[PDB]
This record gives structure tokens, sequence and C-alpha cells, in this order.
């Protein structure tokens, strides 16, 4: 069923957002249930195999309990501050960064471990391979991708490409919005043309000389999981702030073809999961609204309380990490 | 070497760096661009929240990747 809340522990609600949005998370939560992680555990004391030990029962109870049951994250929350101690406290903190460090975490302990003479696709999968040599695991199957940033000198027109993997994309607020801001306009802003010069601009090796550069992202490879993070924030050089713009993204067929270094028919997502932040950029409350994998029925979890929610109710303004499955 | 960082409206900077420095350093330089105190500052690349105490090298960073600028919504 999958439908049991978690015990807040003190200032804990985004830990709990980002915890159900991967216990929503199919192929990680089977992962766990089916208890595949254990002959990938690492050998050796002090290899921090207590995290991934209490994250994976902790699925286990959250798809093990009658509905409306609270389960404690009691012994994994000692388990992710000792493995990430910034999160010692009983202080609120944000939710995207909880994801990283938790996901590394997970990561490191289940691991299963010049070319300009190359077109562009053959040196982005050489980087790939050499990647993946040294980050090989089960979590890394589920959310990592690679990025392609080109960057071309105005002068001489050289450009020079590199291969970034990235395990989320945080996405800038477009400010326009004709009727709404949406998704797209996002990451149309995210893979958009950047003007590098006055201050910003790079060193031409070919140039030998500072010179205005334009420099793109674009998608190599996708993720089986896409996770985006909203970039609420202002630019404020002395009380920064949150920015609150309602940005309408899709339950259904985000197709992120036109984002692509390479045609794909591979790259149509669907939402199941939203982690949601209300109050300012010191102090709020999160919530996660997730669709269970079995059912395909949507549910907000608040609070311990774990309540049924229509589809129409998913897109809020609120919203600030978006999980999205390929479909 | 030059890096870049996304920063939190739509724009890239571009950063002089060396593989010895610092992710305070960075945070310094970025702090000197966008007027954004360190300790506010997170920087994300290849999926790692970058560590005060830890350099460039230590993540294997090199000339033209981009790091990405976020910063915190607190909740609880
Ligand atoms: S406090 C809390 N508990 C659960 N299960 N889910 C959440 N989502 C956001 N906060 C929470
Ligand atoms: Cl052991
Ligand atoms: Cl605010
Ligand atoms: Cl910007
Ligand atoms: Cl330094
Ligand atoms: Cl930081
Ligand atoms: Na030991
Ligand atoms: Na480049
Ligand atoms: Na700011
Ligand atoms: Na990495
Ligand atoms: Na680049
Ligand atoms: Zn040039």
């Amino acid at each position: 069923q999958g439908l049991a809340g978690l015990r807040n522990l003190g200032n804990t609600c985004f830990m709990n957002s980002i915890l159900q949005c991967l216990s929503n998370t199919r192929e990680l939560r089977d992962y766990c249930l089916q208890r595949l992680y254990m002959r990938d555990l690492h050998h050796g004391s002090n290899a921090h195999t207590a995290l991934v030990e209490e994250f994976a029962k902790l699925i286990q109870t959250i798809w093990t309990s009658s509905p409306n049951d609270v389960v404690s994250p009691s012994e994994f929350k000692t388990q992710i501050q000792r493995y990430a101690p910034r999160f010692v406290g009983y202080n609120q903190q944000d939710a995207q960064e909880f994801l990283r460090f938790l996901l590394d975490g997970l990561h490191n302990e289940v691991n299963r471990v010049n070319l300009d003479h190359l077109p562009d696709d053959e040196k982005g999968r050489q980087m790939w391979r050499k990647y993946l040599e040294r980050e090989d695991s089960r979590i890394g199957d589920l959310f990592v991708g690679q990025l392609k940033s080109s960057l071309t000198c105005t002068d001489c027109g050289y450009c020079s490409t590199v291969f970034d993997p990235f395990w989320d994309l945080s996405l800038p607020i477009a400010k326009r919005g004709y009727p709404e801001v949406t998704l797209m306009d996002c990451m149309r802003l995210f893979t958009k043309e950047d003007v590098l010069d006055g201050d910003e601009k790079p060193t031409c090796c070919r140039c030998r000389g500072r010179k205005r550069c334009i420099k793109k992202f674009s998608i190599q490879r996708f993720p089986k999981i896409l996770v985006l993070h909203l970039k609420r924030f202002s630019e404020s050089r002395i009380r920064t702030s949150k920015l609150t713009t309602f940005v309408n993204f899709p339950l259904r067929d985000l197709d992120l073809r036109e984002f692509a270094s390479e045609n794909t028919n591979h790259a149509v997502y669907n939402l199941y999961a939203v982690s949601n932040h209300s109050g300012t950029t010191m102090g709020g409350h999160y919530t996660a609204y997730c669709r269970s994998p079995g059912t395909g029925e949507w549910h907000t979890f608040n609070d311990s309380s774990v309540t049924p929610m229509s589809s129409s109710q998913v897109r809020t303004s609120d919203a600030y990490l978006l999980f999205y499955e390929l479909a | 070497m030059q890096i870049f960082v996304k920063t939190l409206t739509g724009k890239t900077i571009t950063l002089e760096v060396e593989p010895s420095d610092t992710i305070e350093n960075v945070k310094a330089k970025i702090q000197d661009k966008e007027g954004i105190p360190p300790d506010q500052q997170r920087l994300i690349f290849a999926g790692k929240q970058l560590e005060d105490g830890r350099t460039l090298s230590d993540y294997n960073i090199q000339k033209e990747s981009t790091l990405h600028l976020v910063l915190r919504l607190r909740g609880g």
C-alpha cells in the first residue's frame, strides 16, 4: 500500500518530504523491497553501511504498513547525520540539499567500483565511460545524466565542448509568462545561449586573449529519473527572498527532445512526485505529493498525515522539487 | 583555468581559478561578482554539493566545467 506517514522528529518535514518522494520512486523502492542492495553493500567496518540499511528498512516499513500508520525515521536520521553532520541538529533545512547528501551517501555505499580529434558525440561517450568507471551504482542507474556544454569564441569561431554528469537540474525561473510561467520556459532559460562578455569574458585558447563567448547547455544523456529543482531565490545582496512564482509543470508527457544533443524517442517523462515548500527562505513547512507506483493514485504526505488528492490539486506555486520518470 | 557558474536567474558568470583553489575561495570569488555571502551559497557539480575545506582538484573539476549555484528554502 505505501500510505504510511513519517513522524516529525523536530523540524524534519524536509527529510520526510524527500523520503516519501524516494519511497514512491518505483525502481528505488523495489531495490529496497526485493532486498537487492544486500549483495551490493560494501564490506569493511565504518564504510557507512547502516545508512543504506536504515534507509531500506524505512522504505520496507512504509510499504508494509496499514494506511495512516505513522513510521519513525529516528534510526535513519542517526545514520544520515553521521554521514552528513550538517543534519545533526533539529533545525529547519533545505530538501534539495538533503536529497543531494542522501543520494551521495546511498550511492557511495553500493558503488560497484586531449579529445580534439573526436566528434562531439564520441567525446561525450568516452567521458561517460570514464565517469561510470568511477561511479557505478543502482542509485546512479536511476538519477545520473550527462550535460554537454558548448562554448564558442565569437571572434575565431572555435567551439570548446565539455561533458558534465548531473544527478538533478537546478532551473532558473522565468520572470515572464504570457498567461503563466511554464516548466518548459524554465528549461529554456537553463539551456539558453548565455553571453559571456564584459567582466565575464572567457580567455580563448586560440585567440590567446579574453573574448566574447557564447555558452550553451544541451542534454547528452537523459536519466531514468529526472529531478528538477526550481531556483526559488531572489538576487538580493542584502536580504535574499523566496520567489513564489507559479510554475506550471505537466503531470504527463514532458517531452524534452528539443533539449537533447541528438534527436531521441526516449526523453518523455511523467511526473510521480513533488516536494513542496511553504514559507520564506528562513523558515517554513515541507509537504510531498506522490503517485503510488502500484495504483497510479496521488496522495498528500503532510506532518504524518497521508490523504488522497486529485491530480488537479498537484500543481501549486509551492512546488520546489519535481520528480519525473522516463515514460 | 576558467570555470563557470550558472547563477540564480538565467545568467552564467566566469571564474578564474586554480585546481588548488578551496571551495571557500570559489565562494569568495562568487561573492565578489554576485554579492551572495559564502555561507548562503551551495554549489552543485556532478550531483555533489561542494564542501568547504576541499579543493576543486578534490572533485576532479576541470576547465570549463559549470557549477550550479543554489541557495536554501529552509523548512521543518
Ligand atoms: S512531516 C512529514 N511526514 C510525511 N510523511 N511526509 C511529509 N512530507 C512533507 N512533510 C512530511
Ligand atoms: Cl562491517
Ligand atoms: Cl522570503
Ligand atoms: Cl542569473
Ligand atoms: Cl583557496
Ligand atoms: Cl555549502
Ligand atoms: Na572501525
Ligand atoms: Na566548453
Ligand atoms: Na541573493
Ligand atoms: Na559525482
Ligand atoms: Na563550458
Ligand atoms: Zn577565439
